């Protein structure tokens, strides 16, 4: 008996037990979300903590089988993911400071408020009352006023407690034997002993960097078109060559640019393609749409939904009394049990987040033959962008034409493609920039190169630098200004959304061409396709058990991330921006500043 | 001359844990296997070395309705020259195996909706299972080899692990009520007949 054999039969019986009591977590969370009362509330902290101390006691069983002399990458990759300590490296004191601080955090962010400075009694939260402002305000001061309050008033109370988060979350990773908290989180793509395949975790950031080069030229002329529109709605306050103010970006940060599509809409007389109102004529519900869902991965050669899933899932609001989060969210319960929560009206964005949320539940679907501990994406981009591109081929007028919700008489023209692309590139492309300045400003304050007296300097430094973005008030180092974002002061790493946009448009390029798809890549529909359904099959049913990077070859026939799917995707719409900058500046100047 | 009591093996209150599958030897009485379905969602009648078509036919020496639960993933190793947790280490059917395999859906029955930890396999043992050969052996699992004192611990598993039938469980994972009906034959007057 060696000890891989241990390890082969220590996991055996962790499987089994970790399978059923993670059934009775995810069965608790489920009747939380989808009944909210008071009861059902403690049961979930009930099973919650069982399966966190029962995970907390299996590692320390774990660490007696040496990962050097297992062999088998399946066994290692199981108890690697096992032997993982944490908190728990910490001393007792030190790991409950640092869960008292991500408690007071992420109750500060989600409780904050402002009041109203005229009206003392009027106060917002968040969301909904200042992300209500950030959408759909048109003012200029009335959006400088909600920026300024949470950054001031929920940033600030975080920034100390973020230095102190800053402390402890090194002091674990240094633990765990890894640089910083960002190399710890740079950990979810690292690959070692599979030799072509392997990933280092500092070649993340290569790779982030060096892609971030290509969508420069992209990004620099859709800010531009952006800035001009911009500047003739707001002509006293934008200068033609400076960044876009902080507060007039579509939302509280500028992490997408979506709601400037009222504003930068290139030819708004040619409407957009609403499904919506077709959907009401022909009576769909949400049966219906889950149905067409349903359908839709079928005829890629993925299996229908189980039979479980019809009868426990929620796909409409149970409105009345019996309240529930109807955040759409798709519930890998395990032992079969699939469901999904969504509140579901009879609308186009609906009808899309549905097949967004299928395809989470095709990819759990695929992998749950897998070991318990490797049931996941390949890493933390792939789960997301596996659902993303089941939007992109859904929303195609080819699949809205096929389903008859389109007519076949509507014709599509080259100005409403360049609309379909900028409302896209306003939420795709313009969160690039803002994502990859965010982590490189996070993995720099952890590696140190950021000392706390130029924190909220150097932000707005590379803010302006990076994304071209420029704050409308200067800061001191009081502010907190990432920790007014909810991934930042809730311990969310932020890397995996810049990874997952280059992911999904690698697979869409992927899947279509294996369609035998004829046109630009944003027309493309997979469905009805085997050949692709097949081509994503074996990286969905691969889960977390082969290297990411293998993962990613098995669909688009490279190793590495890359971005010339994205580009390819948005071509159409960056010749015509290189036109409409034709006599507009490109480019942003990091000197200027609304004010003064 | 009487009925052979499939109504036990097939309507039981309760059934087995497939590590202690339970065998009614069948012998003496007529045979009727027409009756044999219950209106389940999944059923399966596979049958090897005779023909389910006009199973009322062959007489045999004995017939052994060994009866058990397990979940549906693994109902497919109850045959001849299977794999896994089941069919190696607690009821193996042999090669050359002569008889019927009856299965079908019970989650109706077996299941709770707090969890239903009364049905055991064997998830652990020694040595592969000799073919109708049943471990009804509690012997704490020696995985290292440090010896184990019957006391379990560090590579000293329990040697038995439950189901937990919950019925929001899915359709690989139910209960499902299989039922053998080994078919013997020998030299004997073989009493086992009927239309
Ligand atoms: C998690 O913590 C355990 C316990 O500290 C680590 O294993 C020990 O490492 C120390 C290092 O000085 C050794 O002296 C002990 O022999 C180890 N085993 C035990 C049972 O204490 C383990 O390495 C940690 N895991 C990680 C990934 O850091
Ligand atoms: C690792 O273990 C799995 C599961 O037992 C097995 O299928 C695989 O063959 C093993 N690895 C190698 C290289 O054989
Ligand atoms: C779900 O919530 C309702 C509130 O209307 C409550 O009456 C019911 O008991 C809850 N469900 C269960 C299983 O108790
Ligand atoms: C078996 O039991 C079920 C449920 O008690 C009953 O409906 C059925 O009639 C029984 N069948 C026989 C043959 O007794
Ligand atoms: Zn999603």
């Amino acid at each position: 008996s060696t000890i891989e054999e241990q390890a082969k039969t220590f996991l055996d019986k962790f499987n089994h037990e970790a399978e059923d009591l993670f059934y009775q977590s995810s069965l608790a969370s489920w009747n939380y979300n989808t009944n909210i009362t008071e009861e059902n509330v403690q049961n979930m902290n009930n099973a919650g903590d069982k399966w966190s101390a029962f995970l907390k006691e299996q590692s320390t069983l774990a660490q007696m089988y040496p990962l050097q002399e297992i062999q088998n990458l399946t066994v290692k990759l199981q108890l690697q993911a096992l032997q993982q300590n944490g908190s728990s490296v910490l001393s007792e004191d030190k790991s409950k400071r640092l869960n008292t601080i991500l408690n007071t955090m992420s109750t500060i962010y989600s409780t904050g408020k402002v009041c109203n400075p005229d009206n003392p009694q009027e106060c917002l939260l968040l969301e909904p009352g200042l992300n209500e402002i950030m959408a759909n305000s048109l003012d200029y001061n009335e959006r400088l006023w909600a920026w300024e309050s949470w950054r001031s008033e929920v940033g600030k109370q975080l920034r100390p407690l973020y230095e102190e988060y800053v402390v402890l979350k090194n002091e674990m990773a240094r633990a765990n034997h890894y640089e910083d908290y960002g190399d710890y989180w740079r950990g979810d793509y690292e690959v070692n002993g599979v030799d072509g395949y392997d990933y280092s975790r500092g070649q993340l950031i290569e790779d982030v960097e060096h892609t971030f080069e290509e969508i420069k030229p992209l990004y620099e002329h859709l800010h531009a078109y952006v800035r001009a529109k911009l500047m003739n709605a707001y002509p006293s306050y934008i200068s033609p060559i400076g960044c876009l103010p902080a507060h007039l970006l579509g939302d509280m940060w500028g992490r997408f640019w979506t709601n400037l599509y009222s504003l930068t809409v290139p030819f708004g007389q040619k409407p957009n393609i609403d499904v919506t109102d077709a959907m009401v004529d022909q009576a769909w519900d949400a049966q219906r749409i889950f149905k067409e869902a349903e359908k839709f991965f079928v005829s890629v050669g993925l299996p229908n939904m189980t039979q479980g899933f019809w009868e426990n899932s929620m796909l409409t609001d149970p409105g009345n009394v019996q309240k529930a989060v109807c955040h759409p969210t798709a519930w890998d319960l395990g032992k079969g049990d699939f469901r999904i929560l969504m509140c579901t009206k009879v609308t186009m964005d609906d009808f899309l987040t549905a097949h967004h949320e299928m395809g989470h539940i095709q990819y759990d679907m695929a992998y749950a033959a897998q070991p318990f501990l490797l049931r996941n994406g390949a890493n933390e981009g792939f789960h997301e962008a596996v659902g993303e591109i089941m939007s992109l081929s859904a929303a195609t007028p080819k699949h809205l034409k096929s389903i008859g919700l389109l007519s076949p008489d509507f014709q599509e023209d080259n100005e409403t493609e360049i609309n379909f692309l900028l409302k896209q590139a306003l939420t795709i492309v313009g969160t690039l920039p803002f994502t990859y300045m965010l982590e490189k400003w996070r993995w720099m304050v952890f590696k140190g190169e950021i000392p706390k007296d130029q924190w909220m300097k150097k932000w707005w430094e590379m803010k302006r630098e990076i994304v071209g973005v420029v704050e409308p008030v200067p800061h001191d180092e009081t502010y907190c200004d990432p920790a007014s974002l909810f991934h930042v002061s809730n311990d969310y790493s932020f890397i995996r959304y810049y990874t997952r946009t280059l992911y999904q448009f690698q697979f869409q390029e992927a899947l279509c061409q294996a369609a035998k798809h004829e046109g630009p890549l944003h027309k493309c529909d997979i469905s009805n396709s085997t050949e692709a359904g097949q081509k994503l099959f074996n990286m969905l049913r691969l889960g977390k058990s082969e290297p990411w990077t293998l993962a990613l070859e098995n669909v688009v026939g490279a190793k590495n991330m890359n971005v010339r799917p994205l580009l390819n995707y948005f071509e159409p719409l960056f010749t015509w921006l290189k036109d409409q900058n034709k006599n507009s500046f490109v480019g942003w100047s990091t000197d200027w500043s609304p004010y003064a | 001359t009487n009925l052979c009591p499939f109504d036990e093996v097939f309507n039981a209150t309760t059934f087995a844990s497939v590590y202690a599958w339970n065998r009614k030897r069948i012998s003496n009485c007529v045979a009727d296997y027409s009756v044999l379905y219950n209106f389940a969602p999944f059923f399966a009648f596979k049958c090897y070395g005779v023909s389910p078509t006009k199973l009322n036919d062959l007489c045999f020496t004995n017939v052994y309705a060994d009866s058990f639960v397990i979940r549906g993933n693994e109902v497919s190793q109850i045959a001849p020259g299977q794999t896994g947790n089941i069919a190696d280490y607690n009821y193996k059917l042999p090669d050359d195996f002569t008889g019927c395999v009856i299965a079908w859906n019970s989650n109706k029955l077996d299941s709770k909706v707090g969890g239903n930890y009364n049905y055991r396999y064997r998830l652990f043992r020694k040595s592969n299972l000799k073919p109708f050969e049943r471990d009804i052996s509690t012997e704490i699992y020696q995985a290292g080899n440090k010896p184990c004192n019957g006391v379990a611990g560090v590579n000293c598993y329990f040697p038995l692990q439950s189901y937990g039938f919950r019925p929001t469980y899915g359709v690989g994972h139910q209960p499902y009520r299989v039922v053998v009906l080994s078919f013997e034959l020998l030299h004997a007057p073989a009493t086992v007949c009927g239309p």
